[PDB]
């Protein structure tokens, strides 16, 4: 977020200055994110490249009023799905973090009230 | 009883699906250009690479959010070069030539509606044209294939038959639909323009991505209105301490007020952190309101709006999306005996998919959701057994078809 | 970051709580301390706050994956999308490190092939619909298949049903309906 003319090839994108990649002219799905449709990654003697992100080849589906395609095969695909489902049971005494076998300070911890059970 | 007319109606729902990033640096914020604030400061630990990690994390899931909501399709469908729907005209969802940003003349009636100090705005991911090509292949790809460009490649199918398609799923024939195709089509039409008028008229309905932007813009003001605060200390303009004081009382000071800004700034970002999950908890709802409704045709009840769901078409917001949920309500009923089962010659005659009903003297085979009486023949009923089990059954004839073709 | 934290210094003189009670007895030892307090008892509530929303994220995909292993596992969920991508058939759960995955097995039609079609068939008058299929042509005669699988046959009155007079039906389509009962008449 700052307009380029003012730092110490060299691109000027809508969310900062991008320097040293090269604004390449096509497009691609892309690689690493930037911002505000514009991603680079690395390709053709390389480099590092720039440009706006693609969201999919064309397709015309030639809708007719009295046409209809029906498939003629099948083939049977078999994919994965990942999910958490616990985290590991951390627990963290007061006491001994805040003072560390130190009765000097759990007497003056003493005055704060109840901090430890909740 | 069973109703005799339907009416079509074009309901809307608006969810939001994402906040507005933001970044906010630690020490410009807490110590405004100040070198007398780094020794003050260094002293508590990492406080700053926590709020600055926490920010990020929202930052990213904010715009995750978009691209598992809008970027459910592959591929980016075209319309034919005008239209040729039977009689439904998509019109004004449909996008225009005009407007050089690509837009309906509904998601512009949406986008007309909702018109630096340590703190950053980054922009987000997918500007405001990619969203609304994904929410334009999305639309493009369900008037004219249907169901089945979800699963795999695009296969055509002419309109009429679709929403013909549709029907036998919630219930009723097909027929109903052919020979009533005049009727829907101007229901629907005459039905879509009342959208257009209410979304115009008033910002009745747009309230629900509105109280975001306005609740965003509270917590935002308050984290800087809170620089001029003393928090218990002898000024809140820095340099006016850095100079009133030179000794080691400007450490006493600054601490008082390091102290505050650090406890105002930590409570905006779990302010921010708790907030950032329930405009995630809705845009998972979005996403699975979006597979279901739209790539398809949902039978679960008052999920996609009230009534018996068919159809439905996604459209771009500020911070949102909005649906168009088509749905079947039935309408001007009427009142008939009725009847667990015939009873012809010893047996009992169920019915195969329907209720039998009467007038006063004649007996019939209707559907559910409409009212065509057909003919109780041995081609819509089915036998079981006797005719004695069963509580409410009638005696009456069934015709067979069969039997007036011997003679000749 | 919560171990870290123990070696700040937070104002006092010092971080280790045994050098600053082993340099100063009687209330200076304490006026050091209290910072020393104030500092990790904030450090200590950030991190059980931390913990408490990301614990509500785990609970909200736990409640995820409760449902998936219930629709997708048991029985053949409808819901579009929900399980794979396509048309679900089946799936089978598979243990991992603090979590679950699943293997969504889905029939993906492909291979298409494009037919002129037509709603219904005039033939003495009365229009004939598909009871359950589609109608088609193969160029010159007219079939009727099913949804998902191209396997034409021929068109009779024990899958096709009458509704009305073709007067109404906007794109009738001529043809004969064949009757299994005509053949079968001489004795
Ligand atoms: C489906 O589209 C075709 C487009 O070819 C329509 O055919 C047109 O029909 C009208 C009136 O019958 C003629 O005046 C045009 O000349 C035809 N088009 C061409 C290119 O010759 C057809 O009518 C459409 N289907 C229906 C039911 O209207
Ligand atoms: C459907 O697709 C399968 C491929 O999965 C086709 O199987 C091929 O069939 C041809 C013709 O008999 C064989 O020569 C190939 O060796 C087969 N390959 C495989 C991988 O099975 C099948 O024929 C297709 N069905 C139709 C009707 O074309
Ligand atoms: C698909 O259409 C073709 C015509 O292009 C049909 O071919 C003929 O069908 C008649 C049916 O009465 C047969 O008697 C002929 O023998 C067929 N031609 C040849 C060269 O065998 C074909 O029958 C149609 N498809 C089906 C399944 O019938
Ligand atoms: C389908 O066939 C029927 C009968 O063969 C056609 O019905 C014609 O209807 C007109 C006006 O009602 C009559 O003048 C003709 O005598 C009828 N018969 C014929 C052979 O034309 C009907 O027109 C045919 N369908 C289409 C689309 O032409
Ligand atoms: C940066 O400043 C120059 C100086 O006038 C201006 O011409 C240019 O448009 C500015 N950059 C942007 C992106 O506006
Ligand atoms: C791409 O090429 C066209 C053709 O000259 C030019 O107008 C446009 O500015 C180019 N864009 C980039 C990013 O180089
Ligand atoms: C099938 O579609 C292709 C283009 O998609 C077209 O050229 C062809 O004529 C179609 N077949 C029929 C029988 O209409």
């Amino acid at each position: 977020g700052v307009n380029c003319t003012e730092v110490p090839n060299v691109f000027q994108t809508r969310a900062g200055c991008l320097i040293g990649a090269e604004h390449v002219n096509n497009s691609y799905e892309c690689d690493i994110p930037i911002g505000a449709g514009i991603c680079a990654s690395y390709q053709t003697s390389q480099s590092i490249i720039a440009y706006t992100m693609s969201l999919g080849a064309e397709n015309s589906v030639a809708y007719s009023n009295n046409s209809i395609a029906i498939p003629i095969n099948f083939t049977i695909s078999v994919t994965t799905e990942i999910l958490p489902v616990s985290m590991t049971k951390t627990s963290v005494d007061c006491t001994m973090y805040i003072c560390g076998d130190s009765t000097e300070c759990s007497n003056l911890l003493l005055q704060y009230g109840s901090f430890c059970t909740q | 009883a069973i109703p005799i007319n339907f009416t079509i109606s074009v309901t809307t729902e608006i969810l939001p699906v994402s906040m507005t990033k933001t970044s906010v640096d630690c020490t410009m914020y807490i110590c405004g250009d100040s070198t007398e604030c780094s020794n003050l400061l260094l002293q508590y630990g990492s406080f700053c690479t926590q709020l600055n990690r926490a920010l990020t994390g929202i930052a990213v899931e904010q715009d995750k959010n978009t691209q598992e909501v809008f970027a459910q399709v592959k591929q980016i469908y075209k319309t034919p070069p005008i239209k040729d729907f039977g009689g439904f005209n998509f019109s004004q969802i449909l996008p225009d030539p005009s407007k050089p940003s690509k837009r309906s003349f509904i998601e512009d009636l949406l986008f007309n509606k909702v018109t630096f100090n340590g703190l950053t705005v980054l922009p987000p991911l997918l500007t405001d044209e990619m969203i609304a090509q994904y929410t334009s292949a999305l639309l493009a790809g369900t008037i004219t294939s249907g169901w089945t460009f979800g699963a795999g490649a695009a296969l055509q199918i002419p309109f009429a038959m679709q929403m013909a398609y549709r029907f036998n799923g919630i219930g009723v024939t097909q027929n109903v639909l052919y020979e009533n195709q005049k009727l829907i089509a101007n229901q629907f039409n005459s039905a879509i323009g009342k959208i257009q008028d209410s979304l115009s008229s008033t910002a009745s309905a747009l309230g629900k991505l509105q109280d975001v932007v306005n609740q965003n813009a509270q917590a935002l003001n308050t984290l800087v209105k809170q620089l001029s605060s003393n928090f218990g200390a002898i000024s809140s303009v820095l340099n006016d301490i850095l100079a009133r004081l030179d000794p080691p009382e400007a450490e006493v000071q600054i601490d008082r007020l390091i102290t505050g800004r650090l406890q105002s700034l930590q409570t905006y970002v779990t302010q921010q952190l708790i907030r950032a999950a329930e405009i995630r908890a809705s845009a998972n709802l979005a996403a699975t309101k979006m597979s279901e409704c739209v790539l398809g045709q949902s039978k679960r009840v008052d999920f996609c709006g009230k009534g018996y769901h068919l159809m439905s078409f996604p459209q771009s917001a500020p911070h949102g999306v909005v649906f168009l949920h088509v749905t079947y309500v039935p309408a001007q009923e009427k009142n008939f005996t009725t009847a667990p089962a015939i009873c012809h010659d010893g047996k009992a005659h169920f019915p195969r998919e329907g209720v039998f009903v009467s007038n006063g003297t004649h007996w019939f085979v209707t559907q559910r959701n409409f009212y065509e009486p057909q003919i109780i023949t041995t081609h819509n009923t089915f036998v079981s057994g006797n005719c004695d089990v069963v509580i409410g059954i009638v005696n009456n004839t069934v015709y067979d078809p069969l039997q007036p073709e011997l003679d000749s």
